[PDB]
RNA sequence: CGCUGCUGCAGUUGAAACGCCCGUAGUUGGCCCCCCGCCGCCACGAGGAAACGGGAGCGCUCCAGGCAGGCCCGUUGGCCCCGCCGCGUGGGACCGCGCAGCGGGCGCGGCGCGCCGCCGCCGCAGCCCCGAGGAGAGCGGGCGGGGGCACCGGUACCGGCCGGGGACGGGUGAAACAGGAUGAUCCCGCCGAGACCGCCGGCCGCGCAGGCGCCUGCCAAGACCGCCUCUGUCAAUCAAGGGCGAAGGCCGGGGGCUAGAAGGCGAUCAGACACCACCGUAUUCCCGGCCGUAAACGGUGCCGCCCCGCGGCCGGCGCGCGCGUCCCGCCGGCCGCCCAGGGAAACCGGGAGGCUCCGGGCUCUGGGGGGAGUAUGGCCGCAAGGCUGAAACUUGAAGGCAUU
């Protein structure tokens, strides 16, 4: 069953940037998905992201720029303590200072740069670099 | 209580297939078939081929240990084709 | 060509699956139809499984089908 | 097929040291 | 390795199929391997057709021919030249050849 | 494999089941070798010499590789031990205490000897190496 | 995919994107919901009666032209099924399968088709329990089915 | 040592997807309401022995050390760390989860309040997310060697005849043992019995797999498709537990044609007791139970997602056109070839791709070769045996796929 609308969705994304394509539709619009497109255009990673309304459960056409490597989701959403959202950017991302995880936090779902500045741990969604 | 339901009277006598067999035939002598009549279940064996139903009160012949046999349901179905054709 | 997608282009459209599309929609209308012995208009689905019988000739005037109902007695077309 | 004709041999092998169990009881 | 995708079978969609013998060998031979090479023969050689057309005296009889669909097994085949061990390129053609 | 949050006790108890097929661990941790082991848990241990035999070696080298059969004080097993350097087999005599240490394959046999677990060190409580260097 | 089968299908239904009443139909919500009331008189099942008002009358969407969907208007009148259409519609497959069991006792592939549908019965009937449109009491068996439809 | 794999292993062929299907715990769950209540969660608090570890200062001659020392912060001996699922305060995204109508007044209800009532008392828009390329239900329309059950037809093989006619016939690689003036073989005319369903018959189809093919009639089902039908998450996988499961086998009956394990036999060959020829018992076949195994295979678990063209077939559906079993699509199944991509290659690409750039969910299994699927205990079976399942001990390779 589609346990994880996020999975499919920036699968898909990295899939028509592998082949190389203008447009991509998700076929699952999520609230968690919207922010997650939101925080990749913030950066620059991809364009405008359209949420075409099906009156069901909805779809979006993300614009793809041709900017991002591998955008995944780590799944379950596990527990990051403040004094391990640095052990996380090793294993996760290619270099500190290129790249972002997202972690869910009771202030919001933000990069980890901004987490770290806060002093403040969240859930991990996921890493777009 | 357990695999000799109706041969336990036998008790450590007799050997496994008597007792086996037993526990097939005595269980389909001491049953309560379908009076054809009356459609209801209280045929009972009163003698070996002797049927008896104890609501409908008709007595029919049957088979040993069954009101009916393979044998006998074969042949009123060849009797009926047979007899629609002649 | 530059066509792209949330402003797809509608004949594509139709030929794509309902639920396979931008948005899901009924592949399915109403027939504005007249019958032989009444000129009143009977509104009909174009998919009708059910037995339709006509406001007026007393016999059914669905046939019904695999996708969609034909019709035995006189046929009108196109409702508005 | 030597798999199949170890098999076999097992268990020839097998009944017979069911049998000398059997014997002792 | 595997030789071949097929599995030296036509089986698709199927668990099962039923078993022919080899003509030659006797060996029971699932259908879908069998070699199953058709002939459409004449009932005579054609060196003694000419002979037995000109005997008849029938007005416009042909010599009949001969219908037999031949299932070989895989080794009966191979031995009687019914096919021939090709390579791996030539493997996967298809099409009847000669 | 499993991933739930709440899936912490399937992965604990998959690492315990599977943690026994990896060979070592079962001969480390199982303890079925701590009592076969002739030497129990011990680095070596003392024993008396009952007869001086030679192993033919393993193929392809060609070899009387000299060893004793020594009965160990501690379990009353007798085992085998090879007399390690040239000719130092004279130096032990049967009825003689001896002292027995692994082959360093951790009870593994080492090279072209047959079954052949240890190799003795000490032989009437004199370093064997000592008496081949005539040290003693 | 199909609970019980391997098998992948897709025949679903699209509702149209508007929710509202179309411009050619002539039904207000009391002529429909009076069809809807006369339709249970005949005891025709929600599944019909929406059939019903889409093809003779032109709702093809009830709840478009109402405001509540067949059940609700029923339920609303406390006319509404005893036992959900959906149970009762598998329990009549079970008894009609459990029927011809009675003549043949080889049919091993009817038997196991049995196994199945009962399977979605019980299924169903504890969502049904849970949410409490079948009483606690209800128990599915199955000789004691016959009763039951 | 990423050879234990949470990070982070592997299971097409190296070791390893349970033969299948239902299924309870367990684990996992589409989208959806900004505002709170309880969660988990996270932040920082207090409060908690030192030693140790980290660390401030200090020349024990250096040093391992030790807290010393120097006319000195109140000269020092600071400070950090007990994993703490405890508590305190804050946050509230994520994560689950809340069935009940409110509100006014009375009213200071025994120092203030809430209860707890009582009055329609006229103040509430009083009280429904939507409708998953989730799932079940429905109707329609075709679809198929899917299942049962009865009925049946056709030769062929084998046997028993009547006639005919005349010397050999079988069998093979060549033979030989059988058969034949008791007239065989051969031919025809018949007849009995029991199996079996040819050619059509397949990159056909159906079934949950095992499997499925005479003719008629009957019965119940099933997937696919079409839909502005119903419900409203009713779901995904699954120990335990249930059912099914080729062949061979077993049991109690029926049946007995054909082949034919055993048995016997003729030829072989040094010897074959084997292959080949011949005769043949169990079996094959039916009904009622057992058994529970197969190279039960796609050596590839299941549900879900995107993923590149070019084909064929198959079952629905719709579009075009005068219009033909035409054409283009759509959905579902079976497939071929394949660009990337992957892989140790073979290859796979409807995955074995989207993975060292390693985390969608759930179960199963493996961890060098043997010993050994053995021993023993258990459970199961009438048995045969199934399922579970070691160790001592031995060993430097065993194996995969490629290339000469």
């Amino acid at each position: 069953v589609r346990i994880n609308v996020l999975r499919d969705a920036l699968k898909s994304i990295c899939n028509a940037q592998r082949i190389g394509k203008k447009q991509v539709i998700v076929r699952p619009s999520s609230k968690v998905i919207i922010e997650f497109l939101q925080l990749m255009q913030k950066n620059g990673y991809i364009s405008d992201f359209a949420v075409v309304d099906n009156h069901r459960s909805n779809r979006i056409v993300v614009n793809l720029i041709g900017r991002l490597n591998k955008a995944g989701v780590i799944s379950p959403r596990f527990d990051i303590p403040a004094n391990d959202i640095e052990k996380w950017v090793v294993n996760l991302l290619p270099s500190r200072l290129f790249g972002h995880i997202i972690l869910t936090t009771s202030q919001g779902i933000m990069d980890h740069i901004e987490a770290q500045h806060r002093q403040i741990g969240g859930k991990v969604i996921g890493y777009f670099y | 209580t357990k695999k000799v339901g109706l041969t336990g009277k036998y008790g450590t006598r007799y050997g496994r297939a008597a007792r086996k067999q037993l526990l097939k035939i005595e269980t389909s002598q001491k049953a309560k078939y379908t009076c054809p009549f009356c459609a209801k279940d209280k045929v009972r064996r009163t003698a070996c081929g002797i049927w008896t139903c104890r609501s409908c009160s008709k007595t029919m012949a049957g088979g040993a240990y069954s009101l009916h046999t393979e044998p006998a349901n074969a042949a009123r179905a060849t009797i009926r084709r047979l007899r629609l054709a002649r | 060509m530059n066509v792209d997608l949330l402003y797809p282009d509608p004949v594509e459209e139709q030929r794509k699956h309902k639920l396979k599309r931008l948005v899901q929609g009924p592949n399915s209308y109403f027939l504005e139809i007249k019958c032989a012995g009444c000129q009143d208009i009977v509104v009909v689905y174009s998919h009708a499984n059910t037995p339709v019988f006509c406001p007026g000739c007393t016999s059914q005037i669905s046939i019904p089908t695999g996708g969609k109902c034909a019709f035995t007695s006189q046929v009108e077309r196109y409702r508005q | 097929m030597r798999a199949k004709w170890a098999k076999k041999r097992m268990r020839k092998l097998k009944r017979k040291r069911r049998h000398m169990k059997a014997r002792s009881k | 390795p595997v030789k071949r995708r097929n599995n030296g079978r036509s089986k698709y969609n199927c668990g099962h199929t039923n078993i022919v013998r080899c003509q030659n060998c006797h060996r029971c031979v699932p259908k879908d391997k069998v070699i199953k090479r058709f002939t459409i023969r004449n009932i005579v050689d054609n060196t003694i057709a000419d002979d037995v057309l000109n005997a008849c005296v029938i007005q416009g009889f042909a010599i009949p021919k001969l219908y037999n669909k031949v299932q070989y097994c895989v080794s009966c085949s191979i031995h009687n030249h019914i096919v021939r061990v090709r390579s791996r390129e030539d493997r996967k053609i298809r099409t009847p050849p000669k | 494999k499993t991933s739930g949050l709440y899936t912490a006790r399937k992965l604990r108890t998959v690492r315990r089941v599977n943690r026994w097929a990896d060979k070592k661990y079962r001969k480390a941790h199982l303890g079925t070798w701590l009592k076969a082991n002739p030497l129990e848990g011990a680095c070596m241990a003392r024993g008396i010499v009952t007869q001086k035999i030679g192993i033919s070696a393993k193929q392809p080298n060609s070899a009387v590789r000299k060893a004793v059969r020594v009965q160990l004080t501690k379990n009353s097993k007798k085992i085998t031990a090879f007399v390690p350097r040239d000719g130092s087999i004279t130096y032990i005599d049967n009825n003689d205490e001896v002292l027995v240490a692994g082959f360093g394959r951790a009870g593994r046999a080492v090279g072209d000897i047959p079954g052949c677990r240890f190799k003795v060190i000490k032989v009437a409580g004199i370093g064997l190496l000592a008496l081949f260097l005539r040290k003693r | 995919g199909r609970m019980h089968s391997k098998g992948k299908g897709i025949s679903r239904s699209a509702i149209p994107y508007t929710r509202a009443p179309a411009p050619w139909n002539k039904y207000t919500p009391e002529d429909v919901c009076e069809q809807i009331c006369k339709l249970a008189k005949k005891g025709t099942p929600p599944s019909r009666i929406g059939l019903i008002l889409r093809d003779q009358f032109a709702i093809g969407q009830v709840k478009n032209v109402t405001g509540s969907k067949i059940v609700r208007i029923l339920k609303a009148k406390g006319l509404a099924p005893e036992i959900p259409e959906d149970l009762y519609c598998m329990i009549k497959k079970a008894v009609a399968i459990r029927k011809h069991l009675e003549r043949s006792r080889r049919d091993k592939d009817s038997k196991f088709r049995l196994i199945l549908v009962e399977s979605r019965i019980h299924r169903l009937a504890r969502y049904y329990r849970q949410a409490r449109r079948l009483p606690p009491t209800f128990r599915y068996k199955s000789d004691q089915a016959a009763a039951l439809l």
